[PDB]
């Protein structure tokens, strides 16, 4: 699978779940940021690793970080 | 599931990705599962006996197919006129046209005619018949088998070497530059002067009489004096007929300079004095270092005290000791850097200076030879930037190399690359702007307004060593001058014949077209040199992705995000620079090719006069030399170069596919497949048989590397059967 | 048969009128390809005169053009449901358009 | 002469050049009448043709073997006419442009949009800017000096390498 | 004159293709009457 | 990434000041100044010499002038370490 | 909770575009809505379907192909009655979006991150200090 | 000239070497 990181330079803005195509990222409660939120990626085996969730972060350097890794049926989006 | 055994990563892909990337990775050991530092050492090692091996299994073929299947025997009787034979055709495929089109060599059967030069190599070290080529080639087959067991000897529990082994440098060092370097060279020496002088000379020496025949008439005694000029008396006369008696000398080492007056190469004497001079140099070098007796130097105190005390480089090279011994990778960039330079120095030392009886009249083998081996530099030249960019991003440590050389190049990498970019900008905008105004005045009927500047610097310097074509009076050249007093008792008188004579491609003349050419290489090394630069600098980060890093050496992108990050690794600069590597020795060889092809008809003013136009490189070098080569079949019938014909479209067909994986990119070709994928699993008959990995199109990065290798495979073999068909259908 | 077709000729600057070659009837110029000689030979139009005149007929309608660009967006612009009138402009560039134009061109 | 070159004034393989130049016009010529447009043209474009050649070999140029003139460019005084003076022309005409650009970007950075000011630019104050450059390696070289042209290097954005 | 049309030639574009032609033509008027200098005369 | 192994007596020799430690000078560490700017002047001279003697060189030339002309590079370094005694203050 | 299979599906005249063996041999997807008309959407896979007032039932191949009708059916039809799931080849049904019951933008109590790294980004580790040792580059 | 005794004897070490080789690459692979 891929491995998904968010990290704590992350605004809650929910701007990278919104983009996430695969149910990948979720909102969980966080104290650092003004907005009362962080992303969290507890499903990175659904992760297909299309970095729409990096295109969609305004932070500086991406709070959000993809690393590709191994491959699964999964996440080389192979419908067979 | 379990081909890639290091990688479980790659060996639970359930795609036909797994089989690429398992094939692709299979040598980086670094990167395998569970790898300790012991184990990669260990395996390197052993590897490295198995490159060794598999170059002596090279050898011992090359001798074996020459002593079996060629003309040697026949080739050393007359050199001038027998073309070498490599090995013999047997191809299924063949007319009876065709097997009647090879048999060339005499000899009664189809052959390949080698252009590597292994019998001029091979007449000039001593060998004579075929049973000592066989002979050489039984005692290769023996050493590869030495190091092949000694290969798994090594990798045995008792004979396994420790890390602590594999990082004693000054041992290493010590051995290398005195035994490996410096013994060998020494005892090459020996060969020239028991063997290879006497044989030249016609007296037959083998294992046989070596030890009851001496190498001099006097013998061992004038060295065991200090009457060492006694091994320089009566040199080989100006008369002398190579592999005969008739006008041989005594002497075993000289320095006469310039070329044996028939062969046409250097004296094998000045190359036995040679081997001996750089022999004792490399031997005393060896003695450098501190291994277990307490003289010698450490190289970590070398390396931390050169510090410059203006502060200039900031803490100097204090830590680049522990960097480079722990970092394989900045080794081999050193390794290769220095490698490339060499090879670069073998292909420009070789055509102006050739070694080897009666080279340099065969034309094939010179061009082959050349462009062989600076194709191989380009190669070694480039890697070496590589894997000084995978040095950067997976062993450099920037706390353990604190305001060290390194850092600092990093702190400066900007100024770097931006004044690589200047070089780069400021070559090409002139150097192509002059050979396009060169270009339109003679299009125009004008070639006097032409913008011919004389390489002025580069015939100082020719003239500097002698020539005299120039009139510059300077050093070598003026009679009455320091430098050439100096040296008229010695090397001057042999020098100045071989330079002054235009017989020779020592120091050929040079003019507006050798000007801009050599501009032209300029920009294309500042320019392959930027972008590989500019990968191994940015390899650890850039503004655009400031955690490279993280993401290692070789991966496709960061995404469409920032704006687009395609070709943003530094893996992709090596693929860049891999087309600038491919087009800059594209311009060596081509220069060096025409220019050699027009001094060997007797006809360098139309190198002269057509160089300084680029319609003139192509009418005149691509366009007027392809006649040979395109003809080697035709509807009339076929001839000997109709091979280099066929792989001369070959390598146009390669490199042109190479276009398909890298204009065409990944998503295009997934949709394809996905669409063969519905059809054979909806087509009867054909749906029994079912693929156990998933038909997946093929990687970005292993597109751009099969794009790379098919680029790169066209260039090869495209140039090599045009070098080889052109000078061969000429001769001249 | 032997006078070749040239419309272009270059002014004498850096050498470059050595293009133009020796095309024939006294002249020299660029030679064209265009085919645009045998299209007025076509025509009938044997006089320079008379492509002077339709050099001056298409400088005409170039501007009648760019005038009814600059009419039918800035002055009278159409609604859609006049755009939306495929029968009413196939029925015209059919028989209107294609018809009358090959008609005339027949004429 | 210079690196066994031969004056173009007394090769004769640049007196062939000329000759050989001419007779190609003269061949063109020869099947055009006296007063016609083409003629009259092919004379001009000989007269042309003969000027250059005279002037070339009255100018000090060097000639090769294969007589054409060659630029000896090593710095020597006697053919500085051949780059040496032309790159200093050169070089004031760049310098001009650059110091131009540099100041207007520079007059740029202080608008009230700055960037509608590089896609429409103020052509009064870009062409007091164009009128600037006759004296800029002065002007540069006190903008070098009072430290308006280099920006510490503490001002620069970098990579984190 | 028009102020958003002197605004218009003041963009980058007409100014670019202005100034360029206009140099354009300084080097042509200038290879007119003074061809084939390959050198500067001295 | 492993301890690098050095030769035994490897030691510190990085420095900042105006001149190294007298220790990169190995074996001639104990050297006084005036020592090794004798020996330089002494192997510049002797070196030069000899080198001058033998500049038109021949199949016989003498070996001992061969051998001393091999200090002229030597003294190089002697002034070096003649520079580096005299700012230790030895 | 559990996937009521008898859910009826969208009037669909078939495509070349669906699910092929490794739907039936190794997972397949699921997706479930509430749709107050019978109105026309496009198929992920191809071309229209016609979605059936009250409750549908769609099969496809991946999670995104799932995921991309979701967020049709949300942004054209305003359907936030949308239920993503797994179907494994054993009969097992896995239910997936949205996983707790609400959608993954809003904060929910009892949800725990994954994935969150202390630190900014620019203070991972460099390659040669996690070489050769199991030590994470996240600090 | 080469014997097909020769040649048989080149076939022979090259064997030796074939078999040191497989050998090799089996530990190397481990
Ligand atoms: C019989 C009438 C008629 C004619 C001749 C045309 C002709 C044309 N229409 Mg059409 N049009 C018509 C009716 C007509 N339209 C109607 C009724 C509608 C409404 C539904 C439209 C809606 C329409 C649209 C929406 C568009 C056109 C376009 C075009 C032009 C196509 C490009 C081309 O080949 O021009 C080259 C051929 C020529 C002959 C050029 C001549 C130009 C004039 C206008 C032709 C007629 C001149 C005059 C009638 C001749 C008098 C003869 C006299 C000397 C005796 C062409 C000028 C397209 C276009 O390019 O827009 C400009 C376009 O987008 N028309
Ligand atoms: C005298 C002692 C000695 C000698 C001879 C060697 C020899 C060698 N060692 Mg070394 N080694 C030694 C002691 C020694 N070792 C010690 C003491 C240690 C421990 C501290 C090591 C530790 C060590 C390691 C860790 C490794 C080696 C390796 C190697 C091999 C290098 C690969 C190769 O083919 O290069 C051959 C190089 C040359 C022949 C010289 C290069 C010539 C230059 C490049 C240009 C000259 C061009 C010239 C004209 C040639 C023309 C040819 C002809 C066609 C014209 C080589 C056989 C490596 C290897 O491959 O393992 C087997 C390796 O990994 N050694
Ligand atoms: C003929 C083929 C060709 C040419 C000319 C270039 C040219 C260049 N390459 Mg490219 N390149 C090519 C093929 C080519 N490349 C291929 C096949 C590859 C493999 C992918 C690469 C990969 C590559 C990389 C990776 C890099 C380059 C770089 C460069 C530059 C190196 C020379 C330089 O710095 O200044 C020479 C400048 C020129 C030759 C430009 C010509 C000047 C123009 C034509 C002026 C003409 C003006 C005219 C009026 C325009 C009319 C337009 C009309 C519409 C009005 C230059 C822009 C490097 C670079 O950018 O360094 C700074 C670099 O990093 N190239
Ligand atoms: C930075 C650009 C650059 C680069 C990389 C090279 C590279 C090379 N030159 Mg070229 N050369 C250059 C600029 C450059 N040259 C210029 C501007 C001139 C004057 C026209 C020459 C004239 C020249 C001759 C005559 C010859 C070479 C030769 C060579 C080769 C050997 C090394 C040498 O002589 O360097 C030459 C290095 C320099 C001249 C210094 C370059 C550094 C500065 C920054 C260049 C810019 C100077 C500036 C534009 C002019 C000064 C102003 C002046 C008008 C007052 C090598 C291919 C030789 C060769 O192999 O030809 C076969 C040779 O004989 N060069
Ligand atoms: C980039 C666009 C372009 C350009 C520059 C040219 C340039 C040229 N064309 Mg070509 N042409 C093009 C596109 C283009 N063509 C296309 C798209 C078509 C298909 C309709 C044609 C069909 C075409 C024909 C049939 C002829 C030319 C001719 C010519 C030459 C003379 C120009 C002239 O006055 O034509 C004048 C054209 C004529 C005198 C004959 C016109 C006959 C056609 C059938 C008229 C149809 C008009 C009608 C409005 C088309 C509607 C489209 C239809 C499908 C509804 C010149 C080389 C002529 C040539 O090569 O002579 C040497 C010629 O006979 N062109
Ligand atoms: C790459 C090597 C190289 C370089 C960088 C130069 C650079 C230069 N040469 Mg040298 N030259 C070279 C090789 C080289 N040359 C070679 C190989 C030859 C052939 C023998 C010559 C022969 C030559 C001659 C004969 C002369 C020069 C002169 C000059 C200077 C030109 C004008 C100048 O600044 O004068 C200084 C002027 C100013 C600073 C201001 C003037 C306004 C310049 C320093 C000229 C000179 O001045 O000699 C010092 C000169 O007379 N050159
Ligand atoms: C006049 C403005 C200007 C100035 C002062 C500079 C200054 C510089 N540039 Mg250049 N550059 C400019 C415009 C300018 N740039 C533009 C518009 C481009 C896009 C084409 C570039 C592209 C560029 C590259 C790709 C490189 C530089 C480099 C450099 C540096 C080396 C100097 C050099 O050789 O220039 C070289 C100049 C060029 C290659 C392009 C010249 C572009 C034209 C001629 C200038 C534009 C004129 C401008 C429109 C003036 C309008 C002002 C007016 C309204 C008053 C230096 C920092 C090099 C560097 O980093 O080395 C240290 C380098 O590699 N620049
Ligand atoms: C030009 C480079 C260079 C320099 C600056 C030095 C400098 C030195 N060497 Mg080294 N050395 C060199 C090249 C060099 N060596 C080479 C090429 C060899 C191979 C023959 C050696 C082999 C060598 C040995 C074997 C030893 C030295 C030693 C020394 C020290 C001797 C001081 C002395 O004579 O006291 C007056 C001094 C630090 C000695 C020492 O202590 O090393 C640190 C020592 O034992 N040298
Ligand atoms: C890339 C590669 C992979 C892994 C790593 C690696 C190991 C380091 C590397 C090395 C690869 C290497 C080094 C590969 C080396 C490959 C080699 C050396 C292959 C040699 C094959 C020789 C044969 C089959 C001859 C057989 C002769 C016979 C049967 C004659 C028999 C006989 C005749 C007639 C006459 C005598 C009697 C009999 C006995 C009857
Ligand atoms: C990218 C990268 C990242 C970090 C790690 C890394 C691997 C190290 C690195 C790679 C770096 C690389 C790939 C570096 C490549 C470096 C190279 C190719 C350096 C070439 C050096 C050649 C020199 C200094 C020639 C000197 C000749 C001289 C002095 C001749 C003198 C003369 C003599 C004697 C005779 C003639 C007269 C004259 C002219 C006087
Ligand atoms: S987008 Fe970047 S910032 Fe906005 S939430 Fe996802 S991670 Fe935090
Ligand atoms: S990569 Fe595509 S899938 Fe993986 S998390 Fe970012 S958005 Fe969701
Ligand atoms: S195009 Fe291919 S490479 Fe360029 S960004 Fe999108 S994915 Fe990465």
């Amino acid at each position: 699978s891929h491995s998904v990181k968010v990290y704590d330079t992350c605004i809650g803005c929910t701007q990278c779940v919104r983009a996430c195509p695969c149910d990948v990222l979720e909102m969980v409660s966080w104290d650092g940021c003004k907005a009362g939120q962080i992303a969290s990626a507890p499903r990175t085996e659904d992760c297909i690793g299309c970095k729409r969730c990096e295109t969609a972060c305004p932070t500086d350097f991406l709070s959000v970080r993809v690393y590709l890794g191994g491959e699964t049926t999964r996440s080389m989006g192979l419908a067979y | 599931t379990k081909f890639p055994k290091f990688s479980q990563a790659l060996a639970q892909d359930p795609a036909t990705r797994r089989i690429w990337y398992g094939l692709a990775t299979a040598h980086d050991l670094e990167s395998h599962d569970g790898m300790t530092e012991e184990n990669l050492y260990q395996k390197i090692f052993a590897s490295h006996f198995g490159h060794l091996a598999v170059i002596f299994l090279w050898t011992s073929g090359n001798l074996f197919h020459v002593a079996w299947q060629g003309n040697f025997e026949q080739w050393v009787l007359n050199p001038l006129k027998v073309k070498p034979i490599a090995h013999a055709i047997w191809d299924p495929h063949f007319g009876q046209p065709a097997v009647k089109a090879f048999t060339k060599g005499g000899v009664s059967y189809p052959v390949n005619i080698a252009t590597s030069g292994v019998y001029h190599w091979w007449y000039t070290i001593g060998m004579r018949s075929n049973t000592d080529l066989y002979a050489g080639s039984l005692f290769l087959l023996f050493l590869a088998g030495v190091f092949l067991f000694a290969g798994w000897l090594h990798l045995q529990p008792k004979f396994r070497p420790g890390l602590s082994w594999f990082k004693n440098n000054e041992s290493r060092l010590n051995h290398h530059l005195s035994g490996l370097f410096g013994f060998s060279s020494l005892a090459w020496s020996a060969h020239l002067i028991h063997v290879a002088i006497p044989e030249a000379r016609g007296q037959h020496v083998c294992w046989d009489n070596f030890t009851k025949v001496a190498p001099h008439p006097a013998g061992l005694q004038p060295f065991f004096t200090g009457n060492w000029g006694a091994y320089a008396a009566s040199p080989d006369t100006t008369n002398h007929i190579f592999g005969t008696s008739e006008g041989a000398g005594t002497a075993i080492l000289t320095f006469l300079g310039g070329f044996h007056p028939q062969t046409q190469a250097l004296w094998l004497t000045d190359i036995a004095h040679h081997h001996l001079a750089i022999g004792v140099v490399f031997i005393f070098a060896g003695h450098m270092y501190r291994t277990n007796w307490g003289i010698g130097h450490s190289l970590k105190e070398i390396l931390d005290a050169h510090r410059p005390p203006g502060g200039r480089l900031g803490a100097g090279h204090k830590g680049i000791f522990e960097t480079l011994t722990n970092s394989l990778h900045f080794q081999l960039g050193l390794a290769l850097a220095s490698l490339g330079v060499i090879t670069s120095l073998v292909a420009q030392h070789m055509y102006a200076l050739p070694s080897y009886a009666f080279i340099a009249k065969d034309y094939v083998t010179q061009s082959a030879l050349y462009t062989h081996h600076q194709y191989i530099a380009g190669f070694l030249m480039v890697g070496a930037f590589a894997h000084g960019a995978i040095f950067f991003v997976r062993d450099y440590d920037p706390e353990q190399n604190k305001n060290n050389v390194l850092a600092r190049i990093l702190d400066h990498k900007e100024a770097i690359i931006s004044h690589l970019s200047w070089v780069s900008l400021f070559l090409g905008f002139h150097t192509l702007g002059i050979y396009v105004h060169n270009d339109v005045v003679v299009a125009f009927g004008t070639p006097e307004k032409q913008i011919l500047v004389e390489p002025v610097f580069a015939q100082w310097i020719q003239a500097s060593s002698g020539k005299a074509l120039y009139g510059f009076d300077v050093l070598l050249s003026s009679t009455n001058s320091v430098a050439a007093n100096a040296s008229s008792n010695i090397w001057l008188p042999g020098w100045l014949e071989a330079i002054n004579s235009g017989k020779n491609s020592l120091f050929l003349p040079i003019g507006p077209g050798d000007f801009l050419i050599h501009h032209a290489i300029a920009l294309a090394l500042h320019t392959t040199t930027l972008i590989l630069v500019k990968g191994a600098l940015d390899a650890r980060g850039s503004k655009l992705m400031p955690d490279k890093k993280d993401f290692g050496y070789a991966f496709p992108c960061d995404g469409p995000g920032r704006g687009g990050t395609c070709d943003i690794s530094a893996w992709d600069a090596f693929y860049l620079s891999m087309f600038w590597m491919l087009n800059t020795i594209g311009w060596v060889t081509f220069y060096w090719h025409w220019k050699h092809i027009t001094i060997w008809q007797g006809n360098a003013g139309q190198f002269n006069e057509s160089s300084t136009y680029i319609m003139g490189w192509l009418r005149d070098y691509l366009w007027l030399n392809s006649s040979p080569l395109i003809n080697g079949y035709n509807p009339f019938g076929m001839n000997s170069l109709s091979v280099w014909s066929w792989m001369f479209l070959f390598g146009h067909l390669i490199w042109a596919t190479g276009f398909m994986f890298l204009i065409s990119w990944r998503g295009y070709w997934q949709e394809l497949i996905e669409t063969l994928v519905w059809a054979h699993e909806r087509t009867p008959l054909a749906n029994l048989v079912r693929w156990k990995d998933k038909p997946v199109a093929l990687s970005i990065v292993q597109a751009r590397l099969v794009g790379l290798i098919h680029f790169t495979a066209g260039y090869i073999f495209t140039y090599a059967a045009f070098v080889i068909a052109s000078t061969t259908g000429k001769f001249g | 048969t032997a006078v070749k077709p040239s419309a272009q000729v270059v002014w004498p600057i850096v050498g470059q009128e050595v293009l133009n070659g020796d095309v024939g009837g006294g002249f020299q110029g660029v030679q064209v390809t265009s085919g645009f000689f045998q299209i007025w030979r076509s025509s009938g139009i044997t006089s320079e005169v008379e492509l002077y005149w339709c050099a001056l007929a298409g400088l005409i309608m170039s501007g009648l053009m760019i005038f009814a660009g600059w009419f039918h967006y800035h002055k009278a612009a159409p609604k859609l449901e006049w755009f939306q009138n495929a029968e009413s402009m196939l029925n015209h560039h059919l028989s209107g358009l294609l018809g009358l134009g090959c008609l005339s061109w027949a004429g | 002469d210079v690196a066994g070159l031969t004056p173009c004034g007394e090769s004769k393989e640049f007196a062939r050049r000329l000759d050989g130049s001419v007779k190609k016009l003269q061949t063109r010529l020869s099947k055009y009448e006296a007063g016609t447009p083409p003629a009259l043209a092919l004379q001009k474009q000989i007269d042309k043709t003969k000027n250059r050649f005279d002037r070339y070999g009255k100018a000090g140029l060097l000639c090769g073997t294969d007589g054409l003139p060659h630029l000896i460019t090593d710095g020597r005084w006697t053919h500085s006419g051949e780059f040496v003076i032309p790159g200093l022309l050169f070089l004031y005409v760049a310098g001009w442009i650059g110091w131009v650009g540099r100041s207007y970007v520079l007059f740029a950075r202080t608008a009230d949009k700055p960037t509608e000011k590089e896609i429409i630019i103020d052509v009064p104050v870009a062409l007091s800017f164009v009128s600037t450059g006759f004296i800029w390696p002065f002007s540069a070289f006190k903008e070098f000096t009072s430290g308006n042209l280099i920006v510490p290097a503490d001002e620069i954005t970098v990579s984190p390498r | 004159m028009d102020s958003n049309f002197l605004k218009y030639l003041s963009t980058a574009p007409v100014l670019f293709t202005v100034w360029l032609s206009f140099t354009a033509s300084f080097i042509i008027e200038a290879n007119r009457f003074f061809p084939d200098m390959l050198y500067f005369p001295m | 990434f492993s301890p690098v192994p050095s030769p035994e007596g490897t030691k510190e020799t990085y420095w900042e000041t105006k001149a190294p430690s007298s220790d990169v000078l190995g074996i001639g560490a104990g050297v006084s100044s005036g020592n090794f700017a004798a020996a330089s002047v002494f192997a510049a001279l002797v070196g030069g010499y000899c080198t001058g003697q033998v500049i038109p060189l021949t199949v016989e030339p003498n070996p001992l002038f061969l051998a001393g002309s091999f200090l002229l590079p030597y003294s190089w370094a002697l002034h070096v370490a003649a520079w580096i005694q005299k700012n230790n203050g030895k | 909770e559990t996937l009521n299979l008898q859910i009826p599906s969208p009037t669909f005249e078939g495509s070349t575009g669906g699910w092929l063996r490794a739907a039936e041999v190794e997972e397949k997807y699921a997706i479930t809505w509430t749709s107050p008309k019978e109105q026309v959407f496009e198929m992920p896979t191809g071309g229209a379907a016609i979605m059936r007032q009250g409750e549908n039932l769609l099969y496809l191949a991946r999670k995104e192909q799932c995921l991309a009708l979701a967020t049709q059916v949300k942004n054209s039809f305003k359907i936030t009655d949308y239920k993503v799931y797994r179907i494994f080849p054993s009969g097992e049904v896995q239910y997936l979006h949205p996983k707790d019951g609400v959608f993954p933008e809003k904060v929910n109590a009892g949800r725990v991150g994954v994935g969150n790294v202390s630190h900014s980004i620019g203070k991972n580790l460099n390659p040669a200090q996690i070489k050769f040792t199991s030590k994470s580059f996240n600090g | 000239m080469i014997s097909d005794t020769q040649i048989f004897i080149a076939l022979i070490l090259a064997l030796v070497s074939l078999v040191l080789a497989i050998r090799l690459g089996r530990a190397l692979y481990q």
